[PDB]
């Protein structure tokens, strides 16, 4: 969830795609429309 | 700006705070004593409760984890309708229920959960006892979220 | 990198609401209860409950 | 070309602080921020659309936003970015912005309405533009080396990346309701307006001109307008119409990324 | 109002648990054992870090 | 006393213009809505048009669009009504009327109109 | 939790206590703030620093 | 949109005979009728605003109801000043429409 | 730091400067820079607009 190789494919035009990332929704807030979620961080990036 | 952490965080035994008016909960120490008065009218005569002659015990699983992981199968024959109560005589072994309904000839299925490796117990219902053994394997998962 | 997709939410009020599973990758769905959702002009829908 | 904008209409949405430490419903608002090129450009998405008139004509010096049940038309000269350092802006088009300016923890925006009343909405963000090369520098030097990196393109050609646009929700609104003399009056000011009322008799209906309804008391009737002929962008801020919804167009995503050297 | 921090992820193993923290801003962890010892342990976290207990 | 009083009538050429005027006493003019009716002998009740308390809200039947025009003055207590284009067919009398401030979209009185001839 | 008082509930009455143990984890000087408790020495009336 | 037609088209009965007219519409009214009477050679017209109610100084022997796309008016004594003009009005959508009108002859 | 000014009627300007040490305090257990949308409310204490005696 949160390393190198979270997201795979393989190749660039391809349109099959692996993800292990965490979501979880969560409940709003009282008075209010929206939509919050809990969600990893990019490993990408990370690497970088 | 140096005050530091309060009881709150660093208080043994599991205790917590509160301020208005100031209370200490759930400390874990110590036992409490009970006495209670049950009135007459709650009791029945063993001459009017129903009888059972024949009874016999196994035990197809056993796993001794920290839950409720074992199950045991019991036949008996009953002289007539009727509730009873069971009780378990040993401090190792512990039952979760309280009452069983009885009725001709069937069977009825009880769990329990023990630290035994190897268990051996006796069961008591309605004034009669069967002895019950079996062997338990271990439990695979690390750590749990309950006592 | 990856990219997240949220869609309008769907508000039901004084009725029950439900949802089907989906082969999406990473689908999630949740229902929720006890809503009273407010706009700029006022609250939205006359069901207080 | 600004054809695919002929249809569309501005949006309200919330902002969680609206500059006094308070939120408030704001004609202005901030969308998701993009970071992804590495000579530390972003791309910001708003809720206003920057270039077109109310006569869906083109004009590079007007704005339009969306007022109370209307658009109107404003100056351009009025919109700001910051973050601590006041931005530059680069170019715009539509929904979107391009700036660059300095680190920060935050990031506002604002512009100045017809009334000459301000608007801001802020938002906590974190700023750090990446390191090139083996020696970290502030400014562009006249002797040196040169290094790949990434850019954005300053171009408002069709591309891949599209957004939707679906049909707006019906809207309430509590000053159409007033009260006299133990009986409630609905003015519809030329607009389609669905009513409810709690009082008896169980009056429903949808009407296009005045009403009088006899025997009842303010706060037990709700009213609101139900009839568009205009689309909008489906942002999570806002509610669906229909448990399915129905399409009725796309635009186009500008500026996309192309390889330079540093 | 004040914020929340998102979840750890969490692994385990034989009488000791591993967790991966992301931070957003700077965040206060503390732990203390159960029983007659409490053994208190304050730290400060600032960036992606790696514990075990 | 409530009055509607109708005037302006008389016969104009084709092509031309007429303005009517219908006057009100005993009641407060800005707060109701007013309507005008036509009638001719040998035909029945037809609506014309109709103009809300406030001047945001008007409507037209579809045979008189364009050619008629409605306006209301609330600080003169005066009500307008003004046909353009006058065609040879439009030969009739007409009214205008008070709507009620109450629920069931009443009509409580009817003033007495003035013949207009286009010829 | 000790041994003068009862009650009933259903014809059935009930005693709880004494507790075995006088254990508390306060001590004889503590400092109250919005909330927080601490255990402080604090200096006596009238000889501050 | 919402058209209208009344029956008979015409009556003829004697002093105190008694008058039943109705009133049909192509589309639900919603009790949104009322009715109205007038004599030749005057603008003036009025009967009751609503189903089942009576409109200030119309005389008791008027009375009516309404219900869907069926509306009803009587009147219990007939004397010569009710020989008059009936119509019907709806106004429950725009354009407000009439019927076509009854008479009622010695 | 701290300065004030104002502008004069005849298109003058005064300022004066006084040293100073702003730093405001931490409430909760995490700094952050900004309100956000979901969180938790805890006490603190403001200034009124108010000019009643």
């Amino acid at each position: 969830p949160g390393q190198f190789g979270d997201i795979q494919s393989r190749t660039p035009e391809s349109k099959d795609v692996y993800a292990n990332t965490q979501l979880v929704l969560q409940r709003p807030a009282a008075g209010t429309v929206h939509v919050p979620y809990s969600q990893a961080p990019s490993g990408f990036k990370y690497w970088l | 700006k140096e005050r530091g952490a309060s009881l709150q965080h660093t208080a043994p035994f599991g205790c917590q705070i509160a301020t208005n008016p100031v209370r200490a909960v759930n400390c874990a120490v110590g036992n409490i004593p009970i006495s209670i008065d049950i009135p007459d009218a709650a009791f029945t005569r063993v001459v009017d409760a129903p009888s059972v002659t024949d009874m016999s015990c196994e035990v197809p699983a056993c796993t001794h984890s920290s839950d409720f992981g074992g199950v045991a199968i019991i036949k008996y024959t009953a002289s007539k309708k009727g509730k009873c109560a069971v009780h378990s005589m040993t401090n190792a072994v512990t039952i979760r229920e309280a009452d069983v309904e009885v009725e001709g000839n069937s069977q009825l299925q009880i769990s329990f959960s023990t630290a035994l490796a190897s268990a051996e117990f006796r069961v008591q219902v309605c004034s009669t006892q069967v002895h019950c053994a079996a062997a338990c394997h271990p439990p695979k998962d690390h750590i749990v979220n309950y006592p | 990198e990856y990219k997240t997709v949220i869609p309008s939410p769907y508000v039901k009020c004084c009725g029950t609401a439900e949802c089907k599973d989906k082969s999406l990758p990473d689908y999630s769905c949740k229902v929720f209860t006890g809503v009273y959702p407010f706009m700029w002009g006022g609250a939205y829908c006359f069901c207080d409950a | 070309n600004f054809n695919v904008y002929k249809a569309t209409r501005p949006y309200l949405a919330h902002c969680p602080d609206c500059g006094e430490g308070h939120s408030c419903h704001s004609p202005i608002a901030l969308e998701r921020i993009r970071n992804e090129a590495t000579d530390g450009t972003l791309k910001i998405q708003v809720s206003l659309q920057i270039g077109i008139k109310t006569d869906d004509s083109h004009d590079w010096t007007k704005l339009r936003y969306m007022d109370s049940h209307t658009p109107a038309d404003a100056e351009r000269a009025g919109l700001l970015v910051r973050t601590s350092a006041p931005c530059t802006i680069t170019g715009t088009m539509g929904h979107f912005i391009l700036a660059r300016c300095p680190k920060g923890e935050t990031l506002t925006v604002g512009f100045t309405d017809s009334r000459k009343i301000s608007h801001t909405c802020t938002h906590p963000f974190h700023h750090e533009p990446p390191v090139i090369g083996r020696e970290r520098f502030h400014s562009r030097p006249q002797h040196g080396k040169e290094l790949p990196c990434s850019t954005y393109v300053q171009s408002t050609a069709a591309t891949a990346e599209e957004i939707e646009v679906h049909m707006p929700p019906d809207t309430p609104d509590r000053t159409l309701m007033t009260q006299q003399s133990g009986n409630v009056k609905i003015t519809v000011n030329g607009q389609t307006v669905r009513y409810k009322c709690n009082c008896g008799g169980s009056n429903e209906g949808l009407t296009t001109t005045d009403k009088v309804i006899n025997n009842c008391k303010i706060d037990q009737c709700h009213a609101a307008v139900t009839n568009h002929k205009n689309w909008q962008y489906n942002s999570p801020l806002v509610p669906r119409n229909a448990e399915l919804g129905d399409r009725k167009g796309k635009i186009h995503i500008p500026f996309p990324l192309a390889n330079v050297t540093c | 109002r004040v914020p929340k921090a998102r979840n750890p992820t969490v692994t385990y193993g034989k009488n000791q648990v591993t967790m991966l923290l992301y931070p957003d801003h700077p965040t206060l962890l503390s732990y203390r054992n159960m029983g007659q010892e409490p053994n208190y342990h304050e730290e400060w976290v600032t960036h992606k870090k790696e514990v075990t207990l | 006393e409530e009055q509607l009083v109708e005037s302006g009538g008389g016969l104009v050429q084709p092509g031309g213009s007429l303005r009517l005027s219908c006057a009100a006493s005993g009641f407060t003019f800005s707060s109701y809505s007013m309507n005008w009716v036509r009638q001719a002998p040998g035909k029945g009740l037809e609506w014309v048009s109709y103009i809300s308390s406030s001047s945001s809200t008007i409507h037209y039947a579809d045979s008189v669009k364009g050619r008629f025009t409605i306006s209301r003055d609330n600080a003169k207590n005066s009500l307008y009504l003004q046909m353009n284009s006058l065609r040879a067919e439009d030969t009739a009398v007409y009214y205008c009327a008070r709507e009620g401030n109450s629920g069931y979209e009443p009509l409580d009185y009817w003033g007495q109109g003035t013949l207009v001839t286009v010829s | 939790a000790n041994g003068d008082h009862a009650v009933t509930v259903k014809d059935a009455k009930f005693v709880v206590g004494p507790m075995s143990s006088a254990w508390t984890p306060f001590d004889n000087k503590i400092v109250v703030y919005k909330g927080d408790v601490y255990n402080m020495d604090y200096p006596p009336f009238g000889a501050g620093r | 949109d919402i058209q209208m037609t009344q029956s008979p088209s015409s009556l003829s009965a004697s002093v105190g005979d008694r008058v039943t007219i109705t009133c049909r519409a192509s589309q639900s009214i919603s009790s949104y009728l009322n009715w109205y009477q007038q004599k030749p050679g005057k603008a003036p017209k009025l009967l009751i605003y609503a189903a089942s109610s009576l409109q200030s100084g119309v005389p008791s022997r008027f009375s009516g109801s309404g219900s869907g796309t069926d509306f009803t008016l009587t009147i219990s004594s007939l004397q010569p000043e009710d020989f008059a003009t009936y119509y019907c009005q709806q106004s429950y959508s725009t354009p407000w429409t009439f019927g076509q009108g009854t008479k009622v002859e010695i």
